């Protein structure tokens, strides 16, 4: 391998996918083997020579580690990067992209571990995707919604809610502020909750909801399911009723049906909610896995309006990837995990989503990590305040209200959070009554 | 325990859950735009303020979302005073229009700010 | 936590879902509130509390962690067992089995790692899937062949020939005597072969070689896509050819595409053929994924005829989930990892498939390990023959008889392996030359 | 060819298909021969013998250039008229109509330069088309507007705007009190405005302005696209919508293309507006070439309700052919140049399109030279306006009406033009303020 | 720079934008359609006179679009008092209505005119 | 036009669509102005100012003529170059591109006559289209 492998003195094509591997040799094992077997291993690389490899030019599709550097802080562990030209991958699908580059290597018996880092995606092979089904500018425009971020609330509990209960919470939620309500990633079609039903109890309450204030709504719901067919039928029956947006958990059901359910959108203007669920299975360990911005990168490209991010509330590391997925060009950038420079060329961008255990409290630290181009979804945020969900949906609006004026005006949302939220709770009862509960 | 209202509390995105902006706090959100390089322009709506469905009905299609600009956008606008002159001047023509301020962001191409500068008759 | 999720006086039901959890706290977190934490937070469990939770019965609802137990040799880790009720999960769903499981507790901050090692999936649940398109004993009865292991040979290269070479290179391999050709799980569609060119070359290939030698042959055409759409328009042109096998990628196209393929392969007689590509990155590390029987479990449930398994040449822990793919009952046995009974309710078995730099001298080896049902795919074993594919096929299919029949007449393969090859190499020059070249 | 091809004795029948060519020949061509090979070479004809030949009767099917006129002033160039039987074309197709005339002659090397300058295309033949979707008498019944010109605004910039944006221009003209807004020819679907966002942010801004004003509105939404499926797709949410009218790019997207979408508007009440992007690459030079009159006729025939026409403001060429597109019967005039005497047996006439930096000061010009049955498109003339799009609308609205009044009244459009116009501001500020920026 | 206004502006068609036709101005148009021989016709509205949407949604379907004949085209008409006159009693029964001038060109078969002679209370 | 659509610093990208045109204008037209229309006519360009420009950055959507060398042997002919950026077309449609670069210019005023030589498709626009059903090698 070494000797095919190993190149060096590569220069990369503006075609090439570009791979960065966190590699953990086993000892024993240089550097510039590893990055060869990384390479070898994802690429072409066979254990026996055979006749075939004469019919064709194998230079011309095999993956190169064209450079290795030392990690540092780490014992014996490198990142490893490896080209892989154009002709490899199947245009438009990131299930094949996957396969490709990671569907092999990880086992290979010379590493200890390994781990994905960042891709390189090409321009030329953007261009074979839909991205995403709107992607932000459009989204705001349809939703009428600009100048701050959008703010959710997740139903809880999620599962043991009859549907017209789950539904009654929706229209509670909505009615207080919130822009949307959300079914939880588990929640597809149960024994006591059936699938049509909910959808159905959380169309009334959302038009009840949206009449009532004026503002237009939304509720993601759910529409993971065991087969395309299935998933199918529930974005449809979201379609006839007419409602603006549909979710599903891109990792569990797959890539081939995530995108399936992107184009689907795209031609029926539905706005589509990405849940990451098990992503934590793959992206947590720093020695083996994928990094999240990779699997970031592959949703932009399948196709997502809204993918779950974090709460950060490593800081740097999460604004590097909210970069990679809301704008159209990200330089390369070590310090915030940002191994390739990344063009877009006008594939929109997605709309990055906060969660978990945030409140009241947050919201100046939110709004200035994340910016206006966010959603703030909200559980326990809401349905814990002592005095329901419509007063506990308004008490999260207001703060946000509140830090978005502060922050127009030119306060600093670093240094007085505290104090804008303090000042409002002088006027809003609401808000007032979340801040007892709980800084 | 307060029950949050139900009657006459329509909204109108963006600023609307505070209490109505002064001429001061209305100086300092034009002046945000300003500072943006984003331009600022009037929005006003005699009939219904809020978003319905007349037309059609199919996912992401509601009326009422497009209201009527007042004038044309205020391209090299350098002072809110110039934009808070023709909020008095609209006021006037229209004292019974939703009168709301927008800006625009040529960079980024696309309308970025949009909040309720004046509600009418107890609204 | 603690109160409401610990649970050691429990008594788990035999319709609830049961999973053996390998759980690292964060220093300073006692077992048993790691278990109880991991027990809430892949079930009901809320950072604040929620008016709505007093509409229903949440007890009826959450997982319950019942067990702990020290994992020995480690230093703080243990096995948690966590019970799920029946009512959580949507029928049929592998989706929504794993979203509901594994889609939010790997991300627990109390939690260093963690790793699903087993599922004892209930009976009840188990009668919701369709499981294999078709199983062993089917397929067997399909292909009329009977007492010994098949035999594959993956094409190699995987990218770089034209559709037509490729064919002719899986014409020589057939007509040896092997059983089975191979798409590599990254051959799809891409620029130097698209998939309707090699579907229909490899056609023409493997029916001349059926009517060469008068035995069924099958090559696994790659039917793995971007989307729903493209993955059926694949499998739509196998059946009208009229071949006998298609092949998936599960993990990379994901649950969804795959139960919605293994329903299709049913109802049109296809066998489906799955490889595990990208598994590595889930199941390798001891800490913290998934290990590896758990994603055979799910496979056997969503529905596949084969599955690519490892290659021994730990045995144990490999003849533990191999035991579970095939047979209709499988009693606990920690020596084997294998951590609660599980009974299929005649759910057919999967193959196993055995591959990777694997040949000649390994025969006895794999016959004696996994018996006569696993398919056994030789790559290089093959096309690195110095005669080339078709005496290399002779040479494999030559060894595997010369060990059942040794086998048969009471010879101890372990034992005598060697002996038994060198002994047919006196009368096969194909085997006598494959031999040479690797012991 | 001489003998075979050129036969002034003919006499013409009412079923063939007659063609009047500018011929350039090479020096040295006499014109006899170079007729005769224009006849030949757009007919039967070959450089050899074929005994093939004996088979049928070749005079039945072959063209005769029955009739060669010398063209005044020019140096070696004649008017040669071709006759081709009615049985060498395909019914509805004005594909096979182009490829049988036009398809072959003019790379003939003995030939120098080659323009068709106009077709009689029989009666019989125009009876198997299905002509215009609806036609000038039906539109005006449908839209209910009669005894003016129509007033159409082009949204500019092409490229640029979101789609909302766009909308919002869509909006501030048409409540002004234009009749049409309209997509460029270049507007399909790109990165920062996809088709589907577009359609309807055009729908709620046309509805807006049709309930503002009590006038039926409409907006060309372009149907132009890569594929007839793509295009169909376009054609068909058009519909679901509701509105009016499509757009398509005949030329750019082909005759086969724009026949099916004519067929579709027929069968859905959609009205087509024919935009002829790419024609001057065609029409432009008098030497070689299609003179737009025949492209005119093309049009007329797959089908289409309005189609760009220019702008006048040499007249009568232009005249001549806006009577082929919008009368019944129009008889042979050479100094309009129309070459044959061309019936319609009411196909239903297509409503002419002016467009191009045309203002308020050219209304008197425009209504005096199209008369009441045209489209008058403004884009600059429009949108430039200094108060902004409705001030601008309501200022050629007013021009239009006052100038539509004045002619009435029996007022000289020709002598009083710009005295009805200033006249018009005396009361409309709006009219005033664009006279002050044009004339 | 004025703005456009938004309330109660209906239009009719051809030539509403102008100001109200005199009965002079109205004499010459009805002058123009006898010198072009088409036949005049009053039609009337008593409900609302802008074109709508009720019973359907298709492409070019629009409720609104016919008003009331009043009697039957004035076929052989000759002066243009005559048909100012029936303008008048039109105007007496129905002073609450639309009333429009239409004329049919018997010729090209189609209606060809259409523009509106009265218009009630401060429309 | 002159000074918006001339660009000859202009620097082509890669994924940038380029044009060669044969120009021919009219007595009295320097090529650069004649560049300069080709350019603009064929993408922005408006004969008159519209406030919807200020909306967006028409910069980035501009054809530029960046390039102009006059023809050999001929009477007022030159070749134009013209870039256009990538984002004014539609994947996969050779409708569109054609559409886009020559269905307006050819009938310019200023222009005595217009032919397209060439154009460079950049290789992010090549990968949208699906090209020959089967090609060369695979027919054979
Ligand atoms: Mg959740
Ligand atoms: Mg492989
Ligand atoms: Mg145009």
């Amino acid at each position: 391998y070494k000797l095919t492998y190993y190149t060096p003195e590569y220069e990369t094509l503006d075609t090439d996918i570009l791979a960065a591997f966190r590699v953990s040799p086993q000892p024993g094992v240089p550097p510039e083997e590893a990055g060869a077997a990384v390479a070898a291993e994802s690429s072409t690389g066979t254990w026996t020579t055979v006749w075939t490899d004469g019919l064709t030019n194998l230079d011309r599709y095999k993956g190169r580690c064209y450079h290795i550097e030392p990690v540092a802080g780490e014992e014996n562990q490198y990142i490893c990067y490896v080209a892989y030209p154009l002709d490899l991958f199947e245009e438009g699908s990131v299930t094949n992209m996957f396969t490709s580059i990671v569907g092999n290597v990880f086992g290979f018996k010379a590493l200890r571990a390994l781990r994905l880092e960042d891709l390189r995606i090409p321009v030329a092979y953007v261009k074979t995707f839909q991205g995403p089904p709107h992607g932000i500018q459009v989204e705001r425009d349809k939703l009428n919604k600009y100048g701050r971020p959008l703010l959710g609330c997740t139903i809880k509990p999620k599962l043991g809610l009859s549907a017209k209960n789950y539904g009654r919470a929706v229209y509670e939620c909505l009615r207080g502020g919130l822009d949307f309500t959300k079914d939880d990633e588990n929640v597809n079609s149960q024994p006591f909750m059936r699938w049509r039903d909910r959808f159905l109890f959380c169309a009334e309450a959302l038009y009840k909801a949206q009449a009532e204030t004026g503002e237009i709504k939304g509720h993601y719901l759910n529409a993971t399911a065991g087969t395309c067919e299935d998933m199918m039928k529930r974005a449809v029956f979201a379609r006839e009723l007419g409602v603006p947006i549909v979710m599903h958990d891109y990792l569990t059901g797959g890539f081939t049906a995530n995108t399936t359910l992107s184009h689907y959108c795209r031609d029926n203007g539905l706005l589509l909610h990405i849940h990451r669920a098990m992503h934590a299975v793959i992206d947590r360990q720093k020695n083996h896995g994928m990094h999240f911005r990779v699997l970031a990168k592959a949703l932009r490209l399948s196709g997502g309006d809204h993918i779950h991010s974090g709460t950060v509330v490593e800081r740097d590391i999460t604004l590097g990837f909210v970069d990679l997925l809301r704008d159209d060009y990200t330089e390369k950038d070590r310090s915030r995990g940002i191994y390739f420079t990344q063009s877009w060329v006008s594939t929109p961008g997605v709309l990055p989503v906060a969660s978990g255990g945030i409140h009241v409290w947050h919201m100046p630290a939110l709004t200035e990590i994340f910016g206006d181009d966010s959603v703030l979804q909200f559980g326990g945020g809401t349905l814990g305040h002592p005095w329901g969900n419509a007063p506990g949906a308004v008490a999260n609006r207001v703060a946000l209200e509140a830090c978005v004026q502060a922050r127009n005006e030119g306060r600093d949302l670093a240094r007085e959070g505290n104090t804008i939220i303090r000042e409002a709770t002088k006027w809003s009862p609401e808000l007032a009554a979340a801040c007892e509960v709980w800084k | 325990m307060q029950v949050w209202p139900i009657l006459n509390l329509k909204k109108y995105e963006t600023l609307s859950y505070l209490p109505p902006l002064t001429t001061d706090q209305l100086a300092r959100q034009v002046d945000y735009l300003l500072n943006n390089k984003w331009v600022p322009c009037l929005e006003f709506e005699t009939d219904h303020g809020f978003v319905y469905r007349e037309h059609h009905n199919s996912p992401g299609y509601y009326d009422g979302r497009y209201w009527t600009m007042w004038k044309l956008p205020m391209f090299g606008c350098t002072d809110p005073a110039q934009v808070l002159n023709e909020l008095e001047e609209c006021k006037k023509e229209y004292p019974n229009a939703f009168i709301r301020i927008i800006g625009f962001d040529s960079n980024r191409e696309v309308q970025c700010i949009s909040f309720i500068a004046y509600k009418p008759a107890g609204y």
